[PDB]
């Protein structure tokens, strides 16, 4: 921001979004797939108990 | 819904300063356009006038 002009600012501030909302999508889906594989165990354990 | 028509003289070595994201004598103390302009510019030499 403290360098170039808005219009490209725009660009690089553009591909930094991307790229941070991607990793941040990634991070979402595999907390889902552990979330359901702890979800089985409990229910494995709560069967036990 | 409406067409602006804005009409001056200028210099044709600061013909390129009129455009979105520029910068210069023009684009900062005589006339400024927004980022998002829509529309056209035309610009035609007038020595003998």
């Amino acid at each position: 921001l403290s360098r170039l002009d808005p219009p490209e600012a725009e660009v690089q501030i553009d591909r930094l979004i991307t790229g941070r909302l991607q990793s941040l999508q990634t991070y979402v889906t595999q907390q889902l797939i552990r979330a359901a594989e702890i979800r089985a165990s409990a229910n494995l354990a709560a069967t036990k108990m | 819904t409406n067409v602006y028509a804005d009409s001056f003289v200028i210099r044709g070595d600061e013909v390129r300063q009129i455009a979105p994201g520029q910068t210069g004598k023009i684009a900062d103390y005589n006339y400024k356009l927004p980022d998002d302009f829509t529309g056209c510019v035309i610009a035609w030499n007038s020595n003998n006038l």
